[PDB]
């Protein structure tokens, strides 16, 4: 968030080589940076990414987002696609370890 | 609550800002507010009603989103959309509705409805936005700690009042002195009659007075005041104190002499007008004095002198009299006024679904009796529920 | 149609977020809108005029764009876009004008001149936009069709009636009973008078009624009620009904005796107040029905017992009333009130161009006689003619 | 000036769109914009008051910016940002009430204070915007030179006056021919009457007239006309016109005949309506003449004939009448209406810090003195002294 | 000002825990909080004073820290800090006193002061620390809107009031019956005498009531309720209600017969008590009636039936009466009390520094004219400067 | 019953020391000892009520501990908290209220009420602190 872009930014220019850029020219740099609307067209798109951005992750065929502990002798539920198995959308009822 | 209000900019904002053919970046910082709601949203149940005539309605939630793609709208994406906001309409009314009667003696400020209480939830905070709506404006000011202020017109401050005061009296009422008024809404008339046009008193002048104490105090008040009390200027019979009897009063009026109206606020006087009709400023007060008197005429041409002879039977009442009307006003609390729909909304709801009588508010939302005794709990109620009026307002009218 | 209101707030909008100085970001989302217009005019020949004294002014299009080439908006940048407005300003004015006139039986509640004629056209729809102002808002919702609605501070729902119904009475015109009113605007004034006191009446109660049948249904209405009537309370000659001669009215006001107030909806009450002065709601109704009584004074004091013989000559007339004011409601059709210039924003243009009388609108657009037979074509162009002066009145005032 | 709105629009459409909660994405726009007033601040020192019991508070600046970061605001935020507020409130509050008490005769039109005496530089022009709020819309379109225009409710264009003119008296004042009348805010009452009831007449008809010269020409008039002027329907004692005696009126009250109205504008008639009663428009008018007559009844059963003898004494008083009242219109010039708080806000300001009377207003501001010799100067101030007041309570009610 | 709050429990909770001995370790987790501030503040320039007889003190920063290095604390090590506190002291001093005479009506709430209006600035925020003082604790609640509240002995809820009320008078005064009182702090004495000890009364029983009314609802109560009146069990010679005479109070004490005390809340009995005398509990009040009756002895020996003749004169008068006193009790509202000196303080730092008389507090803090007229904006501000006078006393008695 | 007793200098002494500025170290001794109950407490459930008008509220707990975020607190760091701290508040009312009206003749010294006979049992003696009151 530091340099790293900072750093291909000024390389890509051109012109500069870095290096002899004192660091309290980098991070100010991009203190004025973090400041500014963003060009329609890149925000646009972004805006994008991150409505769907859950939809993709879930609806991956390896990875799923955690599991439950119940120690209850539980149900298994029945899904066409999978079968007999234990899934379930909804985890409302057990505190979230994030 | 906070809440609560979002729910509709977002609509009106929406079912306003959405037409076949506008260009997108219009709303680009429109759309998205919109749908980080309907995710929030998704999958939590909802109910509502459950007293008197209130059906109990049920409702759930699992909606698509909205292309954010396109650079002109075409017909076709509205009516998709519609078809899903009228679904928050018809929704919102049945939860405005919900929380705009019940009603509670010790937290009678805060959420009651099962409906309500669950949106105070922090999980769904994450939506409020665009609080310029006069009401909302005031409600936080309100919960974080400040002056406040609303904007009125011909307000509502005084509880209806038309009554007597005899202060010189006798069985035969044939030679009376006192004062009659109407104090209601925004208008005070009060006159002050002497049947013997002052022919015993002191420099043959009687002195009368008149004090209206406000429930509220008033700021930025414009005023007209003018002489005479037409109401109180025509013959009537009118029940003696002890309700036994009739009186006859047939006045005759005079212009009112030495009129002295205060305006204070703690027994202070904050403005003060000699004798000055029209319009006038009352900038801080919860109380007006109008004093007057009524001078018997020094000089009489044989018609007047007529009217007034030196010995009973007096068959013509003199009288003085005042009129104050109250154009506009700022106060603190909310009140009714004469251009504000918002105490017809909540009374016109209640009626129409038969809510029976609660702990806080008078029988019909009567506002006689509401700002006679305007207690802290009533104001906060009424608050609370002036501003779920405003917020439907902006829907459903 | 809706064509049009965009191409104001477009402008107002405009005309006012456009400034020396401000961040392009402000209006990063509107300057494109605004450009989008310009490309969909530009090279269409339009006319206005053609009717009365309405000059015929022809307008060409061929106008430059708006850089977005900029952070801080310099001076300079503001007059070439000023002069770029000041066309459509002086062009929208005669725009609306030219509409706000023709009038049309059949299909009233659509367009006419030939310059919107060619605006409701498909190409231009590329427009529209931020749909807030009240009368659009409900000029929609109108075409889907639904419960639309406006607001009013006193409105205009009673046309002019001023009248008397005897009914008792005699040629010398020596002792009457019956009622005179006055109805107009948003108030009603009503008083029941009997020259025998009830006398001979049974129970010694003369009943009165007064029916007011609305033209268009009011709801959430806040109400004053106050008895006695002012205006009937003082001596007057009149004319007799069949205008060949004059009586004596000398009234004497007793309180209105049993108060009844009932709003009535398709003859059903659907609120009703007992004798309750001061602010009441009507929450839904087309009629109002004021019933009262004169009961004679069963005690009365010598100067009382004087008015009222047990023969005639009657010479007090025993007079009762009441006073009734819509301060505020909403109705689901466009009506003149106290406080919107729509009626005279309207009857202003056409008086000051010399609009022949049409097939629609009374002479004059007279409130009263369009009220008395508010038909369905009156109400649809009187609609179309209202947004079309609240869409100038965000511009020209 | 134009500065000083933005200042405030910045914080409203900001205390307002700024909660716990919200996505960036509704105020990307205005964030920007923000930032960019902080930066040309600090560094600037400033003084406020001085004149007057008001305090000389001095402000320093230098505060932080913003986050461009978070597109979910967190609360931590709000909190850092309503403390840089609340300086800003507290401050323009103290600079509002500044320059809201500085007169100036020669130019006292423009910037006085040397708070805003230094806000018209050019440094700070950086910022301007959103001027949608009806008074800076005005203001802005004044400056250029353009058909400006308000919206007034029961405005105040009638300074207070209520007097009488006998055309026809003598020394017993027991046969008067005249009239009297009362001139307040936006209405007016006359009454014509003549003891004789036009016995000895040409035509058995007596011509009454009453003219009021408008102090600003209104336009756009929704009017309110009735016949009879309640006010002047009662009996009164009244004192002679050189203040040595009074004389009785006694009034008995006939339709008014044959009614004009008449509403010029530089001596011609541009409305004109007989015997119209209820609402008329009056569309561009800078006088209003009210012409009516008492015609004695040529047919009067015998109580009627019995108050109208042949010869004198005459002791019913034969009256006639009109009432008018402006219900809304549109005046080039800012006014005091029924509704607006601008006039009660400087006038409140004023009295609080005990401000001296100055040059330009009359002592109080009052109203009636105002409009009575409102010459260029006191409008010009009373413009911007109302602006002022108007962007004040975009924040502070 | 939570700031402030720290400022001080940052020195008490520093003079008490530092001194020649202890270890370091039982004030590491204090050093540190000190250091902090110290920091904070170098730099940074204040003024304080400036009104009345308070003189204006300017003060600079620029401080070490603290050897954070030792284990013991060496008495070298206390001097050289005692010192750098003792100008914190005298500056404290000198802020209290500031901010605590400065009152507004507005926003008499927040900060006035050109000390304190910088301290709620942002960049100071990082000091607040332990908040057990009773008073914070309350204010901060207060902020965050909910249940606060106090513990006051013998609490001041009662305006000073003593009179009578005459139920029955004659000039002479020889046959007098009503009630006196004595209404002031916590406590209400009151009498009710009948001249005739009930001789043509029904039942030979005259009733009597007094009912006193709170500006503020008191909870959890605890009461001593005692019969007579010891206050009005004397002979005195006391003034008649016009002031024109005196009239003789003679009293011979009897017990008060049927006595029901009442606790109520908006007009509703919370608590009642019959006869019931010693130590009650009264557990949420705004209202306390208290009904008692004087019963003639329906036996009496010789000595006793001599007082009471069936004619005049009437030489004893029999009095009942009951003395009722609030010992301890909640209030959501700041009062003043037996025991704490917070009034006494601000009453004094404002009599000492001669400050004028403002807008708000009546002239010298007046505890009997402050809780009769206990506006929100009295209270509001009595709040403010209650609490600093509390924050005050942790450093300054 | 004791525990009881720490159940609230434990919010006091919180809702007091916890204000957006203070340090982080000026509460680290503090810190502590709250988490430390979270634990024992989420799991187990209780009843309240049951008696007069005197309503039955089900408490249930589910809490995530607390964060660290040095140098002085965030206002964000607060909310988080008093979000969590009244719903011990509003619990904490409706158990004392609930002992404080059952009495008993042969041990109406001891605890009664299905709230408070669970508070005496072992498992929770892990608080007691601060018995200055
Ligand atoms: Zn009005």
């Amino acid at each position: 968030k530091m340099k790293a872009i900072v750093e291909d930014f000024l390389k890509r220019l051109h012109i500069f080589d870095v290096a002899r850029v004192p660091d309290d020219q980098m991070y100010r740099l991009r203190d004025r940076l973090r400041l500014l609307p963003v060009e329609v067209r890149r925000l646009d798109i972004f805006n994008l990414i991150l409505m769907n951005m859950d939809q993709i992750e879930r609806a991956s065929d390896k990875i799923a987002q955690g599991v439950i502990i119940a120690y209850r002798d539980m149900q298994l539920e029945r899904d066409e696609m999978y079968g007999y198995v234990n899934i379930a959308r909804n985890l409302d009822g057990f505190q979230q370890i994030n | 609550m906070d809440v609560l209000y979002s729910l509709s900019k977002t609509l009106k904002d929406a079912r306003d800002k959405i037409v076949e053919g506008t260009l997108y970046s219009n709303v680009s910082d429109l759309i998205q507010q919109f749908n980080q709601m309907i995710i929030t949203m998704n999958g939590n149940e909802f109910q509502t009603g459950g007293i008197g005539n209130l059906p109990i309605r049920n409702w759930n939630f699992d909606f698509g989103l909205l292309g954010t793609t396109l650079l002109n709208l075409d017909a076709n994406y509205v009516e998709t959309a519609r078809n899903t906001i009228d679904y928050f309409v018809d929704f919102v009314d049945n939860v405005c509705m919900d929380e705009m009667v019940r009603e509670s003696q010790r937290n009678g400020i805060a959420p009651q409805s099962d409906s309500l209480r669950k949106l105070s939830g922090l999980k769904f905070k994450r939506i409020n936005f665009d609080n310029s709506s006069e009401y909302i404006e005031n409600w936080n000011l309100q919960n974080r700690r400040q002056r406040t202020g609303f904007t009125f017109h011909k307000p509502n401050i005084f509880p209806y009042s038309a009554s007597f005061t005899l202060n010189r009296s006798q069985p035969a009422h044939d030679n009376l002195m006192g004062t009659m008024w109407l104090n209601a809404g925004s208008e005070i008339q009060v006159a002050g009659f002497d049947y013997s046009c002052a022919i015993n008193a002191p420099a043959n002048t009687q002195q009368f007075e008149h004090i209206v104490q406000l429930r509220r105090v008033l700021t930025t008040a414009t005023i007209t005041l003018l002489p005479d009390a037409e109401r109180f200027s025509f013959p009537r019979v009118i029940n003696s104190a002890d309700g036994a009897t009739t009186w006859y009063f047939n006045p005759v009026i005079l212009r009112p002499n030495n009129v002295e109206v205060e305006f204070l606020l703690n027994g202070q006087i904050i403005n003060t007008y000699q004798a000055r009709f029209g319009t006038i400023i009352a900038r801080n007060f919860d109380t007006i004095r109008l004093s007057f008197q009524l001078m018997r005429p020094p000089n009489m041409t044989p018609a007047v002198a007529a009217l007034f002879p030196n010995a009973q039977p007096f068959e013509h009442h003199a009288t003085v009299g005042l009129t104050l009307r109250i154009e506009s006003a700022v106060c603190e609390s909310v009140l009714a006024d004469a251009s504000e729909t918002m105490l017809a909304n909540v009374t016109s709801v209640r009626q129409e679904y038969a809510i029976p009588v609660g702990p806080v508010f008078p029988p019909g939302m009567n506002w006689t009796d509401l700002i006679t005794n305007y207690s802290p709990s009533r104001e906060d109620n009424l608050q609370r529920v002036f501003t779920v009026a405003s917020i439907r307002s902006m829907l459903v009218k």
